[PDB]
């Protein structure tokens, strides 16, 4: 008799929902990331920002290897902070730069003991003494408030800015502000489906909508355009021709860009020879008859235009189908299928040629970030072509068997939320902790030459990156566990700015308390990044081995350690992990580590990609669904309809529902569907007269329909992608894709059968 | 009269001989010092005749196949003819039949021994003009070298092709008649391609395209790209020359053409304004530090880029000789561009090779449009794709050809072992040729001697031809006829036909012993036909029919063709490139500079070439091929400065000093390598150009020095 994912979820949106959360204590622990509350910073940094494993680290490195729970932190360092929570607030501290820890580095922060009048300051975190510079100085009151302290924000809050000076430039010279590199495959494949026209007719209003702070009038990021199939054509759009230029090069593996001028310019300015341009590239490729395209040398083109112009920038690539031509980056069809029992299993989730790692390296090393906007209809290899995109920062955007008439508004709602994305640029971010650990391992659309540095070259609000922390030294229970995450980087305006945020962790060497600051959502991001990086390295049944494992181990020492005597017949969790085993067996469920038969690689690759760029709201919802009851739907209640368990027992036969993962939604229909609420929504009479594969939006509707539509924008609100709507009809229909999102059901193994699975192991750690 | 010989002989035939009676042993005609040669013009101006419609006649021997010519005997009664140059019987074709003895066709006639007769192929190809454009240059030249190409583009046929190709940094190859926007296709100014990977990378197929349209169909277009073209946009860096790929250009125009329109009439017009600093082809480095070659360089081997580069052209040049194609260039520019290095080209097809200050002077422009000269019926005086067949009698074979011309390696009876110049050949391949392109051919000994000269070509109006020329000179007993073969020396002939044998081995590695063997055979010559008591220099004399002889290998060693290190290599190139080309009229001058005097004491007369001719009350007039120059007496210099001119009372005085300037005009328009102009005086900085031009055999010395020391060897 376990409490369900949604008793849990409720139960907490209802003692710490509609509540203040004020970041003062150390080591508080955060409601969970279903539950929407109001957050002051107060001296640490807010959830949003930065959430963990567990918010009370073990003092040493044997009971850590007791527990054997990951020390770890999901950190979304730009995340969007609601409109009624307080701002970040831009420090500056002149020439001298910001002041910092002449040992460990760490940035002046809440976490620095000011001493000996105020003229000293020990670091909290090597435990270091510094002499406070003439500039900063400032006279100490009753225990050390220094007077300033609810003044400055780097001395009062968790999350600010820092200004950076020069010398934390590249060249030591102020950088300039990026450019927008547009490239579009333009081979017979998207010529036919109308996808060209598309792009080009729509990037005429959206090119307006490109990001400029409020400081200045007009965006200083410039723009260009480049086409291709097998051959690039780029172009000229100079704020002085009457008619664009066009440059073909055939040259394809040692490419360049025969431009330096004409290329990259100010939208405003060029505006009328850009959309002379727009309106003839539809024209211009309609009789094209290319069935092969090239690839890498696309990247290499945009990302050589950006280290001529001095500047960072994004690669905006609209692409097809496979790659064939031959040129560096060469693909094919490599779609041989080992798996399960196979060691090698992992190729397949790898590039083939060895130039994408170099690609991408060049790009992470000149500030040019790749998103991909990709529509395959057939093997397209997503392990290779993605791996630019995801080492880069950048986004990758699949649409299977696009058809016009269906993904176009899914497409376009993609595309200006990707353009309009506060985006940083050439940015690089350091975790650095206090005396006695220590970041050890990475986890996101990031890249790594050395063991200290993340480089991002570009990061967005909705990126997140997951560190995992291990034992340097003993810890101290007093002083505890102090984490500074820095993140260096350059505005969409061109300026040198660093973004910090303090979080400060108990430190116990009780058992008892490490369970009890466990959050359940944030190890499960930890344990699904750790797994899906693992799958280019080991046999999935190994690393499945692994997290049964590890989850066994967990419980078991929760068991005989700091639970109060029970019977062998119960198996005991604490109210922390209540939820984890059900979780857990969904991350087992998943494609990714499950096998080929009925899914392509294409998809396994997507999806694993997918997961390691997710903060903790978004790793909680992929992996457990959300099923909105509709038709016990209160009219105009209308506050959003309780959730109901992620199983078809939960399913009625005159019943509609909602199931959204946040990428994929699903309208679902029972065979007894009332016929109010089919008219009242389809605008067709009965069930047996709705087609499944006319999937688009239902706008007419006097009463319900309005109303049903209203909580699917809600869903849709705090989410990156919008998600392709999927109507099913209840029997031997499409509902065979529709049942996999059931995550408490067979399909791996059930839930019950799991936690049966894990009762067993931990009855046989014997003791 | 023997001068009414050669002079009728050279306006009918197109030839000039060095002797025109042939000695019938092998041995005295080796022991006759000169070889029996030829300037031959193969498209010598004749309006008097008119192109026979129909086709030629041959010769059923195979390995003969000789054009029927008023030599060949006839038997009208059995309508069959003898072949002069093997005696085969041939039979006439059936439309001749009604041939009689009074009413015979043209090539039967003597008085058309050389004629042009009319083919009909069937393939009638337009002709192709492809310009390849250089951009590393001032707006000035630029806009002024977008005049000139405007002003050609404007003069071609409506069914031309054109083809337009610019380059700097980077090669843009255009696509014209596509309206509306302008793509063109990019290469790397550094990497070299083939005629097959070009083909394949501008996607076209094998053997009008998108880059070769009609005038009439892109006139507009193109005439408007032309006039928004603009310099190379990439900056130059201080001491430092702009990034120039005219290598890697020429081997794009070449293949572009290989690939779409392979052995059919085509220029390739590649203008420059300046050197190669980024190879294939490169010339020399990219910072100004380093000056280009110095003929002082390329000789203490300081120059590391001339062999590289002059490879790289060597077989560009010899792709499109291979293909059929004509290479231009038009090197306008204030220092060398590397003419040394890219001679091969125009001088392996019949392209012209300009040199120029830069392309916005009167120099240049006027010389640029004399390329496309109209006739009398608005057709170009063009020729292309040229096929040159010599049949020989069977006691002569040639030793090779020397000019304008590529070797097709026809092996025959006609080919001689001892193969000089272009030579282990019976044709050879003139890509491009006008009616002034003069061979030299060299032949051997082993009643009359004949020699037949046939030359395939594409006229400038899609009409493929066959010139004909057909000549005989008496056989010779050198034992009892040594007086016979002596008056039918030609001095002048000889003189140009042994200064090009000498260049062409200045060309070779051999070196300075080209003056060596040159005094040799002036010597071996003396001493043959000269009238002399042995070791009597006094008694030394030579008959008028070789008296100006020594006096032409005097100016010949002493010429800036020989004497390169008073030039840059560049200059040097240009020099021997036209006087390969010329007729011996326009030939003679380059070797012996033509001086004219004039003066109130009668009319306006040549003179000597030397220092006694300039005198204080004459003004000169000297002619070298290449430059004019007016030098005033310093008499007449001051009365010049005084003002004399303008007044009234001195109107004899305005005409002496307009006498000059009036002639001075005349060659100025006439002359297809427009000269440089020089007005100087008595005392001019500019003085200089005149006195300049007016063991080994001797040094530097006067004319007089030249001939005593020549007098005393030839008599012992
Ligand atoms: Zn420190
Ligand atoms: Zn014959």
């Amino acid at each position: 008799a376990m409490g369900s994912p949604i008793q849990v979820i409720e139960n907490d949106r209802a003692s710490r929902g509609g509540q203040v959360y004020a970041t003062n204590t150390r080591g508080q622990i955060p409601p969970l990331v279903t539950t929407d509350c109001m957050i002051q910073d107060q001296g640490n940094a807010s959830p949003r920002f930065i959430r963990c494993t567990t918010y009370c680290f073990p003092c040493t490195s044997d009971m850590a290897k007791q527990a054997q729970i990951p020390l770890a932190a999901v950190i979304k360092p730009f995340a969007t902070i609601p409109s009624n929570e307080s701002p970040l607030y831009l420090v500056n501290h002149g020439e001298s730069g910001p002041v910092r820890c002449n040992r460990c580095k760490a940035y002046m922060c809440p976490f620095m003991q000011f001493i000996e009048g105020g003229r000293r300051y020990q670091c909290g975190f090597c435990n270091c003494v510094n002499d406070v510079p003439p500039f900063y100085f400032q006279h100490l009151d009753h225990i050390g408030r220094r007077l300033d302290h609810y003044e400055k924000p780097e001395l009062s809050l968790g999350s600010y800015e820092y200004v950076a000076t020069l010398d934390y430039c590249r060249k030591s010279k102020p950088p300039n502000p990026p450019a927008f590199i547009f490239m579009i495959d333009v081979s017979y494949s998207n010529i036919k489906n109308g996808l060209v026209k598309l792009i080009c007719e729509e990037l005429k209003t959206m090119l307006e909508k490109i990001p400029k702070e409020e400081q200045e009038e007009t965006s200083a990021i410039r723009v260009g355009f480049i086409t291709y199939n097998k051959v690039l054509h780029f172009f000229n759009v100079k704020s002085n021709l009457a008619q664009p230029q066009m440059m073909v090069v055939t040259d394809v593996g040692e490419v360049f860009v025969p431009l330096l001028d004409g290329f990259l310019v100010n939208y405003q300015e060029s505006q009328s020879v850009i959309h002379n341009l727009l309106d003839q590239i539809p024209d211009m490729f309609a009789d094209s008859n290319e069935n092969e395209t090239v690839f890498a040398p696309v990247i290499q083109a945009g990302m050589e235009a950006l280290k001529a112009a001095d500047c960072p920038g994004k690669l905006f690539i609209f692409h097809s189908s496979l790659p064939t031509a031959e040129a560096p980056g060469k693909l094919k069809n490599r779609d041989d299928k080992k798996l399960v029992n196979t060691d090698k299993e992992k190729i397949l989730f790898q590039p083939q040629t060895n130039v994408y790692d170099s690609l991408a390296k060049d790009c992470v090393a000149h500030g040019c970030s790749v998103t991909l906007f990709l529509f395959p209809s057939q093997y397209v290899d997503v392990a290779s072509l993605g791996l630019v995109p995801q080492l880069t920062g950048g986004t990758l955007y699949k649409y299977n068997n696009f058809q016009m008439h269906l993904d176009r508004q899914q497409f376009l709602n993609d595309l200006r939320n990707d353009i309009e994305k506060k985006i940083g640029f050439d940015a690089i971010m350091r975790v650095r902790t206090s005396t006695g650990f220590r970041a050890t391992d990475f986890f996101g659309g990031i890249l790594m030459n050395n063991t200290t540095d993340v480089e991002m070259a570009a990061i967005d609000c909705d990126k997140a990156v997951t560190v995992e922390f291990k034992h340097d030294d003993k810890l101290s229970e007093d002083s505890g566990a102090l984490i500074q995450c820095a993140v260096l980087y350059t505005t969409i305006s061109g300026q040198r700015r660093l973004r910090i945020h303090n979080l400060g962790l108990n430190c116990s060497s009780q058992l008892a308390d490490l369970y009890k600051s466990c959050e359940t959502d944030a190890l499960i991001n930890f344990f699904a990044k750790s797994a899906f990086k693992a799958v280019l390295h080991q046999p999935l049944k190994v690393i499945r081995e692994i997290l049964v494992n590890q989850t066994a181990h967990m419980l078991a020492c929760y068991r005989k350690n700091c639970a109060s005597p029970s019977a062998a017949s119960q198996l005991i969790l604490p109210d922390s992990m209540k939820v984890l085993p059900v979780y857990m067996n969904c991350l087992l469920k998943n494609c990714v580590l499950l096998s080929r038969p009925e899914i392509s690689t294409d998809e396994r690759a997507y999806q694993r990609q997918l997961v390691m760029t997710m903060g903790v709201a978004d790793s909680q919802l992929f992996f457990y669904p959300q099923l909105l009851p509709i038709h016990t739907l209160d009219v105009k209640s209308t506050m959003l309809p309780a959730a109901v368990r992620c199983s078809e027992s939960r399913l009625s036969e005159e019943g509609i529902f909602l199931l959204a993962n946040g990428l994929h939604m699903f309208l679902w229909l029972g065979v007894s569907s009332p016929p109010e609420l089919i008219q009242g929504i389809f605008n067709v009479p009965s069930f047996a007269h709705i087609n499944t594969d006319m999937t688009l939006l239902p706008e007419v509707g006097n009463p319900y329909s309005q109303q049903l539509r209203m909580i699917m924008g809600i869903i849709q609100q705090k989410r990156p992608y919008s998600m392709k709507l999927t109507i099913v009809k209840q029997r031997e229909q499409p509902e065979m894709v529709f049942r996999q999102f059931l995550v408490e059901d067979k399909g791996g193994s059930s839930y019950v059968d799991f936690l049966c699975c894990v009762h067993k192991e931990i009855c046989q750690l014997l003791n | 009269t023997y001068l009414e010989f050669i002079q009728q002989n050279e306006e009918r035939d197109g030839v000039r001989f060095s002797w025109n009676v042939w000695p019938s042993s092998r041995l005295e005609a080796t022991r006759m010092v000169v070889p029996v040669a030829a300037l031959f013009t193969p498209l010598k101006e004749r309006p008097d005749l008119p192109p026979i419609q129909y086709e030629p006649v041959l010769c059923s021997r195979t390995t003969c196949r000789a054009v029927l010519n008023p030599l060949c005997q006839v038997d009208y009664r059995a309508k069959l003819w003898a072949c002069n140059f093997c005696y085969q019987r041939n039979q006439f074709p059936p439309s001749y039949a009604g041939i009689s003895e009074l009413n015979q066709p043209a090539e039967l006639l003597p008085q058309f021994s050389s004629i042009e007769y009319v083919v009909l192929r069937g393939p009638q190809m337009p002709l192709i003009f492809l310009y390849v454009v250089d951009t590393c240059m001032e707006d000035e030249d630029l806009q002024a070298l977008k005049e000139s190409m405007q002003m050609s583009l404007s003069l071609l046929p409506p069914t031309a092709l054109v083809g337009l190709i610019t380059f700097g940094r980077m090669v843009q190859v255009h696509e014209l008649g596509c309206e509306g926007i302008s793509k063109s296709y990019v290469f790397r100014g550094t990497k070299d391609l083939s005629a097959k990977q070009l083909q394949e990378m501008l996607g076209l197929s094998k053997v009008s395209n998108r880059f070769l349209q009609p005038v009439q169909k892109i006139d507009m277009n193109l005439t408007d790209l032309l006039g928004e073209l603009q310099r190379d946009p990439w900056p130059v860096p201080q001491g430092k020359r702009p990034l120039r790929s005219s290598g890697v250009a020429l081997s794009i125009a070449v293949g572009l053409l290989e690939c779409t329109f392979p052995n059919t009439g085509a220029r390739i017009m590649m203008f420059i304004g300046g050197p190669a600093t980024q190879g294939p082809g490169m010339v020399v480095g990219d910072e100004l530090k380093t000056p280009i070659r110095s003929w002082h360089d390329i000789d203490k081997d300081n120059a590391k880029y001339v062999k590289k580069g002059t490879k790289h052209f060597e077989a560009l040049a010899n792709r499109a000789a291979t293909t059929g194609h004509v290479i231009d260039i038009y090197a306008c520019a204030l220092d060398q561009t590397g003419l040394l290095e890219m001679k091969c080209c125009p001088n392996l097809t019949g392209g012209y090779m300009v040199m120029g200050d830069s392309f916005n002077t009167s120099l240049f422009k006027q010389t640029f449009q004399r390329v496309f000269t109209k006739d009398m019926h608005g057709q170009f005086k063009m020729g292309f794709g040229g096929t040159l067949e010599i049949k020989t009698s069977r006691e002569i074979k040639i030793s090779g050809a020397i000019g304008p011309c590529v070797s097709l390696n026809s092996k025959g009876p006609c080919v001689s072992e001892n193969e000089i110049g272009t030579g282990g050949t019976c044709q050879w391949k003139i890509c491009g040729l006008s009616p002034t392109t003069t061979l030299a051919i060299y032949f051997e000994v082993v009643g009359r001697g004949a020699i037949q000269f046939v030359t395939q070509y594409q006229h400038s109006s899609g009409q493929r031809r066959i010139r004909v020329t057909t000549i005989a000179r008496n056989w010779a007993d050198a034992q009892t006829q040594i007086q016979n073969i002596a008056a039918s020396f030609d001095q002048e002939a000889a003189a140009i036909l042994m200064a090009r044998l000498a260049i062409y081995r200045a060309e070779t590695e051999e070196g300075p012993d080209v003056l060596r063997w040159l005094d040799r055979q002036l010597i071996r010559l003396c001493q043959k036909f000269g009238e002399y008591h042995k070791d009597d220099p006094s008694s030394f004399r030579f008959s008028e029919t070789f008296s100006l002889y020594p006096q032409f290998m005097f100016h010949l060693r002493r010429s800036s063709f020989l004497q390169v290190f008073n030039n840059s290599p560049d200059e040097s190139s240009y020099y021997r490139h036209h006087f390969m080309r010329q007729d011996l009229t326009q030939s003679l001058i380059m070797i012996q500079p033509i001086l004219y005097a004039y003066s109130f004491s009668g009319p306006p007369e040549p003179v000597l070439l030397d220092s006694s001719s300039i005198l204080a009350d004459r003004i000169l007039l000297m002619d070298t091929f290449f430059q004019i120059l007016i030098y005033h007496g310093e008499t007449i210099a001051q009365w010049r400065k005084s003002g004399y001119q303008d007044m009234p009372e001195y109107e004899n005085f305005r005409h002496l000093l307009q006498a000059p300037v009036d002639d001075a005009q005349e060659i100025l328009h006439s002359r297809f390598p427009m000269p440089r102009y020089i007005d100087t005086e008595h005392g001019g900085s500019q003085a200089r150009f005149l006195l300049s031009k007016v063991p080994i055999l001797t040094d530097d010395v006067s004319l007089q020095v030249f001939m005593d020391h020549l007098k005393k060897l030839a008599v012992s």
